[PDB]
């Protein structure tokens, strides 16, 4: 399985929580 | 200005969402918007990914459809259908908005570019606050 492919499945199953958001959120 | 060249996609629009995160949230928003629109209604557009903002612009006329500060982007994901991309913004302190796109051949490169912008921004912020 490809790099684009593996990162896609991750993008689909978990998505991504922006840590920049949480950085300013905890302030 | 930008980090990479604009992405030619379809802007499906934006809808309010109850939560800042979750693939269940973005897929619920995608299903709703796809059920109440047809492919001709879809707005051809590109996404400019800059260090601090994402800007969405009308196809090649480049009017401004939306602009979003990376610091207020709480979540992003590719939908269960691999062409769909969404991110959730905190529009205000307890107010969330979901922006949605259709991507050909898929959403891989837009989502990567947006995730990369988030990861880069976070380091630049940590580093700024440690000086």
């Amino acid at each position: 399985v490809e790099p684009e492919e593996r990162h896609l499945s991750k993008m689909q199953q978990n998505g991504y929580e922006n840590p920049t958001y949480k950085f300013f959120e905890q302030m | 200005n930008e980090l990479v060249q604009k992405f030619q996609v379809y802007y499906l629009g934006n809808v309010p969402v109850a939560k800042p995160v979750g693939v269940d949230v973005i897929n619920g928003a995608l299903e709703s918007v796809l059920s109440s629109s047809s492919r001709e209604q879809w707005t051809p557009s590109h996404v400019s990914v800059a260090p601090a903002t994402l800007t969405i612009l009308h196809q090649q006329t480049e009017a401004v459809l939306g602009e979003c500060r990376v610091r207020f982007l709480s979540f992003l994901a590719v939908g269960r259908d691999v062409h769909t991309f969404a991110f959730i913004m905190a529009a205000g302190p307890a107010s969330f908005c979901c922006h949605m796109f259709w991507c050909e051949p898929n959403a891989a490169s837009l989502s990567e570019a947006v995730q990369a912008a988030c990861m880069l921004r976070y380091q630049k912020c940590l580093d700024a606050r440690s000086q």
